[PDB]
């Protein structure tokens, strides 16, 4: 039962990391 | 070269002794636009059509 | 405190990614290669052979021939290797139109004492003080003394040069031969005479290499007391509705964004009706409503802007010989606003910190420990990496063709890291001690040296977490 | 007291390292690559004939070899890259004798001879063909300065039927035609060597070239080549005087190191081979002593080639020089690696570097204990792949080839176009069960150890600092 709890609990952090990824990715093209 | 292509590979494919029964003749529906195009400067394509 | 912090936090994060995606999509900024070059080709050129009489510093009030028969003449007849060719990056479109705002007699009352010296000069913009008689030599309407109020044009309300709804103006032909003849006729005569306060012109462009529309407005405000002020307002406008496999993803993102705005607007009305109302002194309920209000805009603007742009671009052929095609000025009046409104809330929306403290940036600047650790690893990784490069260059120097020059062994090893091994001749060049190199390099680069980097990252994250927890729980 | 001795040791080590780095880098001239590349492109890429394309790299029959020895070989050797010949080329043949099986009695009536795979006990020492001269009479290994070669299939001996060609094109062509007219490349042949050397007076660089053709007992042809350039004057300008000075100071440095080591081991009778920084210093010293011995050996006899630029008429035996040059390079390239690695004891002066050092010194035991359990599974998969695919893929032919192929798979360089078609069942099973047990399980264990030990050591070190 823990394999679902440990994935539903860490969702905000994963979304934050993905947000960091996408903002750095759009920055990578904004200097062009 | 489209005309030689069709005359050489496609027409022998459609007809023949038995040659892959077709069930239907072909068609060549075609559009014109009416807005005559002009060739681009030298080079295949710059960005897009 | 167990649902919301786990619900609108996640919703806001997904909202953030969704908006950033079509922010990227919108972020074309081809102007730096399509409007900067276009402006330089139209505003950085010498009117004379070599002087300062360019568009940056206007030549003179009596330089009508020197100005119009210059870069301006290089717009109607742009001849390169009557014509449209400047730098092989733009073409012509529509029909030129130049407005000569002549402030004729009416500048000041003329008494019987000293009116014989001067009483009609280029004064401030007015109605009964503008061009009322021929602004100099003109047999008929060359210096047209008529008010073009019915010209379907709105005054620009310029600060440096006051703009009115009337003023002498004329258009050019589909080429420059007639335009040059008219300019010469008006220079031998007087139409842009000393009474002319400022001159205005508008133009369009095609630029078939990068399909778009360009709207340019040029203003020369030659003050009567001397000098001249240049103004160049040029901006693009394109239509890429649906031809590609990526813009459809942008349309889907826009639909998802509209659904998110609906979700946030159907959610905010309940916070005012059921929940106690007239309570906004929180600075947090304030952003929630203003963001939604601004987001409603640019949704009924983007659709309207697209529809209007498509409608205008549809009639792009009948202006070859038409009198005037400079009615697109109304379009930019919106296009820049949506260009501004879109950045008047994307910051504001990203300006929401209810979820995590703003002043707690002390753990985003004390992470220099991570940077320091990452530097004591690059000097412990390059020593092992250079020793292997030297060994490869000494063993495989003469045979492989990749470990030939020391500057090439580095790139070969980096390609090996990226999974681009060849191993067809590394082993062929030396049956023993050759595969040993590759095997030990792989074992020490992917198993024992790569993972210390991940351990460092892991420890940095754990330390940041622990410090933040200790600080916030103290 | 600690700082003074440590800085003295560090400065001495830096002088040693810089001397070694200058000495090794002054031995690499960029023209050696160009020379070998052009030699290979001339002798191995040009078509055998005008109307054919089967170059020496793609020989496919015992008849194409006879065209090569009259086509690209003569043209490249007796050119119009701008090199000149010295001595005379030599061609040698290794054969086996008839009757080397115990043929099964059942079908002994149909077949009549074996030419078994090459071995010392099955070599053909009897004369054959017209008993003219050396080309048809067995010559002992000792009579002719020979040694083993370790070809692709097996290691060959130094004996065999040899023949020395002539200097110009006509006589060599006539001799080759005479060999072809008779049956010199019989069905019993097992190896063919062609050896010679050139000077290329344009740039001072000897070149010793050896071509080998192998005929396996199952038909076919296997070509191989070896080109070794050499520079054996070494006294021409100021640079090589600087090089000699560096050589002598390097000898003095290694003398100082070895005497220090012998004194140290005299002090500590044992328990000296555990610090692991002495076990590496002794390896460096031994490697340097071997390198200096090889250098002395290969520089003692260099004059022998000097009386070959006088255009003699004989075969210059130059195998030892090339072999010892290769060996000396393969020793220098490892002593440099180890002396560079040894530098990991003088960079603990910082704080982060000290933590990394103690981390790696504290998780070495677990890493070594786990590299055994990893390599056992690795070898099990290697043996499985060798047994299943060891006949038809060509990537699992030998045993070590399986290990190298698996290592390349770890880097993500699988082909899978032949694994699945060589064995539709038990091949994909191997591929799938290999990725699940490596990228998911067995490569997430090194990181776990390195992730736990780093945190533990940082905690302990920080507590000690705050203690
Ligand atoms: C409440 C708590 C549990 O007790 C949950 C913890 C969630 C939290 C770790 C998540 C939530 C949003 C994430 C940030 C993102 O919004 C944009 C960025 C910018 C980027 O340059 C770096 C990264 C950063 C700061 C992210 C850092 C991690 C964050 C702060
Ligand atoms: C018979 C033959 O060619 N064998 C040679 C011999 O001539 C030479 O004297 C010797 C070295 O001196 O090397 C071997
Ligand atoms: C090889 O030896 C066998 C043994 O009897 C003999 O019959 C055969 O003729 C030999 N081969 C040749 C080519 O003579
Ligand atoms: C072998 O015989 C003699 C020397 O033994 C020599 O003159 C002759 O040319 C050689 N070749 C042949 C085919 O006789």
């Amino acid at each position: 039962s823990v394999f679902g709890k440990t994935l539903c609990r860490a969702l905000p952090e994963l979304l934050g990391v993905t947000l960091g990824l996408v903002v750095l990715g759009v920055a990578y093209a904004q200097l062009a | 070269e489209l005309w030689p292509w069709m005359a050489h590979v496609l027409l022998p494919y459609v007809h023949g002794n038995q040659s892959s029964p077709e069930l239907g003749p072909p068609r060549l529906r075609q559009v014109r636009l009416q807005e005559a195009l002009y060739p681009d400067p030298p080079g295949p394509r710059v960005h897009t059509c | 405190y167990l649902k919301s912090v786990l619900r609108e936090l996640v919703t806001y994060l997904l909202f953030l990614i969704v908006l950033c995606i079509l922010t990227y999509g919108m972020m074309s900024s081809n102007v730096y290669y399509y409007t900067r070059m276009m402006s330089q080709l139209f505003l950085d050129t010498p009117v004379s052979k070599t002087e300062k009489t360019n568009f940056k510093t206007l030549s003179s009030m009596e330089d009508f021939w020197k100005f119009t028969e210059g870069s301006l003449l290089d717009g109607l007849y742009w001849k390169m290797q009557n014509r449209s060719f400047i730098f092989y990056e733009n073409l012509l479109l529509g029909v030129p139109r130049i407005r000569q705002l002549r402030v004729r007699n009416g500048s000041c009352s003329i008494p019987q004492d000293l009116r014989d010296e001067i009483k009609e000069c280029y004064d401030v913009y007015s109605v009964s003080s503008e061009d009322r008689a021929p602004f100099g030599p003109r047999n008929g309407t060359a210096w047209i003394y008529t008010s073009e109020k019915d010209l379907n044009g709105s005054s620009h309300w310029g600060i440096i040069a006051t703009y009115s709804g009337a003023g002498y103006y004329l258009d050019l032909s589909r080429t420059r031969e007639e335009t040059a003849a008219q300019v010469a006729s008006l220079k031998k005569n007087v139409w842009l005479d000393r009474g002319t306060r400022a001159t205005f012109i508008d133009f369009s462009v095609y630029n078939a290499n990068i399909n778009l529309f360009c709207v340019v407005r040029l203003l020369v405000e030659f003050p009567a007391t001397g000098g001249v002020i240049p103004s160049w307002q040029f901006q693009p406008l394109k239509l890429i509705r649906y031809v590609t496999t990526f813009d459809f993803f942008l349309a889907a993102c826009e639909i998802i964004f509209c659904f998110f705005i609906f979700y946030y607007v159907v959610e905010e009305i309940l916070e005012i009706r059921i929940h106690k109302l007239h309570y906004f002194r929180s600075f947090w309920n304030c952003l929630d409503v203003v963001i939604v209000v601004l987001s409603v805009v640019a949704i009924g603007i983007n659709i309207y802007r697209t529809s209007n742009v498509e409608v205008l671009l549809q009639f792009l052929e009948d202006q070859n010989t038409f009198p005037n095609f400079e009615h697109l000025a109304y379009w930019q009046i919106q296009f820049n606003n949506i260009a501004a409104v879109t950045v008047f809330f994307v910051w504001i929306k990203l300006f929401k910190f209810i979820n995590f403290n703003r002043t707690m940036s002390q753990l985003s600047t004390t992470m220099s420990r991570c940077a320091k650790d990452l530097f004591g690893f690059a000097i412990m990784f390059f020593i092992i990496f250079l020793a292997y490069a030297q060994l490869a260059y000494l063993v495989f120097g003469t045979q492989v063709d990749d470990f030939s020059t020391f500057q090439e062994c580095i790139f070969t090893q980096f390609r090996i890291i990226l999974g681009d091994i060849n191993f067809a001749e590394i082993e062929e060049a030396n049956r023993v001690l050759g595969p040993i190199y590759f095997t030990t390099f792989v074992f020490f680069m992917f198993f024992i040296l790569l993972n210390m980097f991940l351990a460092i990252i892991n420890d940095t994250y754990s330390e940041v977490k622990s410090d933040l927890a200790q600080q916030k729980a103290e």
